[PDB]
């Protein structure tokens, strides 16, 4: 995350972190339930073997809330393509159930029509992660979050050098120096409604981070709510 | 601005228009309260709530 602020105690409890064999975070995820994590399909090519950490806000210290979970099943959308990052969505079934606690709780899955008419027409959503704090920098050791305005679909397509499909939406800022970034990929985009936070996006791609006239591109979760529900049933 | 378009139909969470009437419902792990509008967490750590 570029700009924004740290997640303070209890503020981003649905954040998950995919960690490689070296115990280094390379991608985010969203806790959907005690057994399931939502992530980006493209993240599944960034490590040979990985586990999921939850409850972590500061990767430099042991706060006591952290738990590492092994993955039992990786369910990648069969239409994912690396050329465009269309269908950039995957669900992970964990071997053991997540214990909810301070800093560890799921985000709500909304219903499609209501989310499209009511959540995605809100002014902003919130994106969070452990990724870089500047395009060229290192990963954050602190969990960060950022309010990101929803961006008009036309403007986003105008702005983009790569195709924006109907499985994507754009959020962030034209010129302001605030965006998701490398390592945030796969993480939560959530929208607050009456003090309840609903999954609306998965951090997917961008032309660098916080560049002028470029926006962040997110998987459109509302396009995949049936797919998610099916994946979680087995 | 009628029904669901008017302040989310007074619903805490999901609003649908059935016949010509607002119908509210809630995310999994919540139950709809007796007033048919509010959503009540069924147990600990309900989805979508920051932890206190
Ligand atoms: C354009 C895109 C890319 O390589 N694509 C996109 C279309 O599919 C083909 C490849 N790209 C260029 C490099 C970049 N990687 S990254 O910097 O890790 C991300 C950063 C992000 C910024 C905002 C969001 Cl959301 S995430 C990235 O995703």
């Amino acid at each position: 995350i570029v700009g924004g602020q740290e997640c303070k105690d209890g503020e981003c409890p649905w954040q998950a972190l995919l960690i490689n064999e070296e115990n280094e975070g390379f991608c985010g995820g969203t806790i959907l339930s005690e057994f399931y994590i939502l992530t980006a399909a493209h993240c599944l090519y960034q490590a040979k073997r990985f586990k999921v950490r939850v409850g972590d806000r500061n990767t430099e210290q042991e706060e006591g809330g952290e738990a590492v979970h092994e993955v039992e099943v990786v369910i990648k959308h069969n239409r994912f393509t690396k050329e465009t990052y269309d269908f950039d969505i995957a669900v992970l079934r964990l071997k053991t159930p997540i214990t909810f606690r301070m800093n560890v709780a799921p985000a709500c899955l909304p219903e499609r029509d209501w989310a499209e008419s009511t959540l995605m027409t809100q002014k902003t959503g919130i994106v969070s992660g452990f990724g870089r704090t500047h395009e060229k920098g290192r990963q954050s050791t602190r969990l960060k979050m950022l309010e990101v305005p929803y961006v008009d679909r036309n403007s986003c397509k105008l702005s983009s050098s790569f195709i924006i499909t109907q499985n994507m939406f754009c959020a962030g800022y034209d010129t302001k120096q605030e965006d998701a970034c490398q390592g945030d990929s796969g993480g939560p985009h959530v929208t607050r409604f009456k003090d309840t936070y609903f999954v609306t996006g998965i951090v997917s791609w961008g032309e660098g981070c916080a560049r002028k006239g470029k926006y962040g591109i997110y998987t459109k979760v509302t396009a995949f709510l049936k797919w998610i529900d099916r994946s979680m049933k087995t | 601005r009628k029904l669901c378009s008017l302040d989310n139909g007074d619903c805490d969470q999901f609003c649908h228009e059935e016949q010509n009437s607002v119908v509210c419902s809630c995310a999994r792990g919540y139950t709809l309260a007796d007033n048919g509008k509010a959503c009540i967490p069924t147990g600990p750590y309900p989805c979508g709530k920051q932890t206190l």
